């Protein structure tokens, strides 16, 4: 069982080598993703009941 | 156009096909069998099998199908299999009896431990549990002149006197009997710490020998539906 | 005098206004939920549907009846009211009656309830019941064999004015037998088999357990037991007294414990609905 | 020397600890807060499917956004047909207990596994049993079907697997986690995958490459249910502790949590919406929740069941939401 400890400390040193960027950047892109699709989302939108395949 | 009757003629073969088994479903009653290991769990299925990942038997009493489902090849300490049994009939749960010595921790105290986890499962609220006491006879030759004793592994056991209500089996000396209701006992009281009169315990004992299991459980069954019917119209 | 026939209109309109809430309610609830869709519960909802016809049918003609001193309406509709009485006073206690009848076989037989109840027999048992109670009251008051011969119910029956109750004795006989006294003694002989099962239970439960550990099987079934019982027994024997012989008991106490009979209407929906279930379904709507 | 290893180990935590703080520049709300809410919602029942004799665990919607698959603990398939209200199919089983089931991109196949460790594969047009997938150690959880001629499945021993259908043998043997796995979910491109095991812990996997990449510790309990992205840079998990957090694969820390003091119950599974906007999670309450993704504000409950919500899923075209229930009912909400 100690062996395995080599292979999870190899896991953890291939882990901790990963470029990162700033939290603002991806809340950024996640606020501008959400805008441009906002305006296809059924849900969010209330269609009217013509194209509506639910209403009965 | 001909397409609706189509699916209009489908569907009604399936409802035809879903209403001629329900009553199938209906009929049958489901009961799940756990045990520690070591308990004996294999020889007592297959004395009921030598009569009429997962393992599955069916059994006929009286006209009424049963069918059982041990669960196994799965060893968890923590269970997530057991949300999916909160519509079983009833909990059959087999013990040995005579392993009180043996030390893994002890086995007994590890019976125990499953049983108290079991009682107070938050899905399991409504669920009542059959108990078998496996290996009477295994307990009868240690109590009996032998040179391990309960004093040492289980100290409360010095306080402990037969019950006046204790119904002692013929040909059997008062130290087997008092071991005997001293176990029984002690899983009674986990049983009635939070038993809050939704579901109940049965104790039984048995051997390999016995061949009454089979009535045994069928008891058991009628009782526990007839008790809960009971409950239901506020009779009880 | 004008202060007493001042008085009784007020309790008599919180009567029917009680019984036609309670019916209502009760059915609107088992109507609305889907999970009390029960097997059990449709001998309740037929039980709710016959109490209600009955509380919105004859209970204002009699109000207006004895406020008015007069029947101010043709023979014919006095005729027809007079049925739409006797159905509904038969039909609501056979109900009672298969409902006792449904507990026995759901205790006593436990293994075998699933199989021998079934939602389709229910409606024929339930349409069964309905027509043998539409039976006794449609076709024989119609036709004229329910009549009296004495003199004072022929001056009453020729006159459009005046319509009381008067009938021979093989009527007034086998009218009580069918309805009352027959499924008197099933649900006696039911409810004890059941009390006997209960304390059967109960003591194989104290000899178990009892040492780390009766009133409530005798409340559930006295308060149903006792609240028939007393609501519907004295008029089913005043029926029969006062035709045996007659000049014994005058026309008011009859008419008395015949009102009597009535307040069982809305006493049903507090005992045969008082499961959690029930409450939770209350407490959705209108609270 | 195993104490000397721990050690490293433990150092390497902190490293990892102080390069995530690092680059906390400033909080999700921070950022999302001059954008005007959506409101109020809310949404009413437009279809009722019933037939099934048992409780439901799983579901999972066609392609073409018109048929579904449900699996009960009664042992049979139905696949129903939300127009129409009415089965096409009702599929039987030789073990009547079942924990997931998926439905083939293309329509073509419908795969169900549960407590026995074997995944069955029918073929809808030829419906018999066209393949068994045996290897699995422990009970499988979830399955989803990454292409026409290749599963990934992931089962209670603490593992995932890619298996290959033709050949029925094990491809690429996915190992690290500690405790059961209940879910996963993929990538809309297929490259990659994560999982929510039990032991508190997602990772994020590489199906070419079979390798860890990352992995998130923010939970503290178990994790029931995942969901993925739409824009594929994001995903959100759901544990007992009434708590959903939304990671993030670039920042590698999660960003926003939800939760409520009024709720105490678990969660059991969780969606998003076709613009990502709405978090649909289902609770132990016996109703449904419908969050707001950039501000954590509550917008609406769905309610009408009368036991605890075990399945979620939105359609591909995202016009409908369908919830199933231990009330052995599937609802429609539009
Ligand atoms: N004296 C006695 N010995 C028994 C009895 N039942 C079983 N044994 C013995 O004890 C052993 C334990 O039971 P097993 O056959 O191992 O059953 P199992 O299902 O593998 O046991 P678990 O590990 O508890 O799941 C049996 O194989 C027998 O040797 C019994 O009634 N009396
Ligand atoms: C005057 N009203 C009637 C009189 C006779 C009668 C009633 C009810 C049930 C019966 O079996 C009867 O015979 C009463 O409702």
């Amino acid at each position: 069982s100690i062996a395995q400890a080599r292979k999870l400390v190899e896991q953890l040193k291939m882990e901790a080598n990963i470029d990162r960027i700033k939290v603002s950047k991806a809340a950024a892109d996640l606020m501008a993703y959400c805008e441009a699709h906002a305006k296809e989302d059924p849900l969010l939108t209330p269609v009217p009941a013509s194209e509506n395949p639910f209403r009965e | 156009r001909n397409e609706e009757k189509a699916q209009r003629e489908a569907n009604k073969k399936i409802e035809k096909q879903l209403q001629k088994d329900k009553q199938v479903y209906r009929a049958t009653h489901r009961l799940l069998l756990l045990g520690a290991g070591e308990s004996g769990k294999s020889t007592i299925v297959k004395q009921m099998r030598i009569l009429h990942g997962i393992f599955e038997t069916k059994f006929q009493v009286d006209k009424v199908n049963f069918h059982m489902f041990d669960v196994g090849g799965q060893r968890d300490e923590r269970r997530k299999w057991i949300q999916c049994f909160n519509d079983v009939t009833a909990i059959i749960f087999v013990v040995a009896s005579s392993s009180y010595n043996m030390v893994i921790t002890n086995r007994l105290q590890e019976a125990l431990n499953l049983f108290k986890s079991i009682w107070n499962n938050r899905w399991l609220r409504t669920i009542s549990v059959i108990l078998f006491l496996n290996k009477q006879d295994l307990l009868a030759e240690k109590v009996l002149a032998g040179k391990s004793k309960i004093e040492d592994y289980f100290p409360e056991f010095a306080r402990y006197t037969t019950p006046e209500d204790a119904t002692p089996e013929p040909g059997e000396d008062p130290r087997v009997t008092r071991a005997k209701y001293f176990i029984r006992d002690e899983f009674l009281r986990i049983s009635t710490a939070s038993g809050d009169g939704r579901h109940y315990c049965y104790p039984h004992f048995t051997c390999a020998v016995d061949t009454e299991n089979i009535r045994r459980v069928f008891n058991d069954c009628r009782d526990i539906i007839q008790r809960m019917h009971l409950r239901q119209y506020e009779l009880l | 005098d004008e202060v007493w026939v001042v008085g009784m209109g007020i309790v008599m309109s919180l009567i029917v206004l009680a019984i036609v809430f309670g019916n209502v309610l009760v059915i609107t609830a088992i109507a609305k939920f889907e999970r009390l869709q029960t097997v059990t519960n449709y001998f309740i909802t037929s039980l709710a549907c016959a109490d209600l016809v009955m509380g919105l049918a004859v209970v204002p003609f009699g109000a207006a009846h004895i406020l008015t001193k007069t029947w101010t309406f043709g023979n014919f509709w006095c005729e027809f009211w007079t049925s739409i009485d006797v159905l509904c006073v038969t039909a609501s206690i056979e109900t009672l009656c298969v409902i006792a009848v449904d507990r026995y076989f759901a205790i006593t037989s436990p293994f075998k309830y699933q199989s021998l109840l079934t939602k389709n027999k229910a409606r024929v048992i339930i349409l069964m019941v309905w027509i043998v109670s539409g039976l006794t009251s449609f076709l024989p008051i119609q036709m004229h064999w329910y009549r009296a011969t004495h003199q004072e119910a022929i001056n009453c029956y020729a006159e459009e004015t005046c319509c009381d109750f008067f009938t021979n004795q093989a009527y007034a006989i086998a009218s009580s037998i069918v309805s009352f006294y027959v499924p008197l003694v099933i649900m006696v002989f039911v409810y004890s088999r059941v009390f006997q099962e209960a304390k059967r239970q109960l003591q194989k439960i104290d000899k178990s357990e009892g040492r780390f550990h009766e009133h409530k099987a005798l409340k559930t079934l006295g308060i149903i037991m006792g609240t028939f019982t007393l609501c519907w027994l004295p008029f089913f024997i005043v029926n029969i007294v006062h035709v045996i012989q007659d000049n014994l008991i005058r026309k008011e106490v009859y008419i008395l414990l015949n009102w009597i009979g009535y307040v069982n209407s809305g006493f049903n929906p507090l005992i045969y609905c008082r499961s959690p279930d029930f409450r939770i379904a209350f407490q959705e709507l209108l609270c | 020397e195993l104490d000397q290893l721990r050690q490293e180990a433990e150092q390497l935590k902190n490293q990892i600890r102080d390069a995530r703080k690092a680059c906390a520049d400033a909080t999700l709300s921070q950022i999302t807060n001059n954008i005007d809410p959506v409101g109020r919602i809310q949404m009413r029942t437009r279809r009722t499917l019933r037939g099934h004799l048992a409780k439901i665990y799983a579901m999972h919607w066609g392609t073409d956004s018109r048929l579904l698959v449900s699996a009960s603990q009664d042992g049979k398939l139905i696949i129903w047909d939300s127009y129409t209200t009415n089965k096409v199919h009702a599929i039987p089983l030789r073990s009547s207990w079942v924990m997931t089931c998926a439905y083939a991109p293309s329509g073509n196949y419908v795969a169900c596994g549960g407590l026995d460790n074997i995944c069955s594969i029918y073929n809808l047009k030829t419906v018999r049993v066209s393949r068994e997938l045996a290897g699995h150690t422990g009970y499988l959880s979830c399955c989803r079907f990454l292409d026409d001629n290749q599963i990934v499945t992931s089962s209670g021993d603490t593992t995932c697997a890619l298996w290959d259908i033709e050949t029925g043998q094990q491809t690429t043997t996915f190992t690290g986690h500690t405790g059961d796995v209940m879910s996963l979910s993929l990538a809309p491109d297929t490259r990659l995958f994560v999982s929510g095991a039990c032991d508190a812990s997602a990772k994020l996997w590489d199906v070419r490459e079979g390798m860890c990449r990352q992995t998130f510790t923010g939970h503290e309990s178990d994790i029931n249910a995942i969901c993925f992205f739409p824009n594929g840079n994001a995903f959100a998990t759901g544990s007992d502790d009434a708590t959903c957090r939304l990671f993030d694969l670039r920042a590698d820390q999660e960003l926003m949590t939800y939760s409520h003091d009024n709720i105490i119950c678990g969660i059991t599974s969780v969606s998003f919406s076709k613009s990502g906007r709405l978090l649909l999670a289902g609770y132990d309450d016996f109703n449904c929740n419908v969050w707001d993704a950039l501000k954590a504000d509550r917008a609406g409950v769905l309610a009408g069941h009368d036991n605890r919500v075990s399945c979620l899923g939105v359609t591909d075209d995202g016009m409908a939401v369908a919830t199933g229930s231990w009330d052995s009912f599937l609802k429609i909400w539009n």
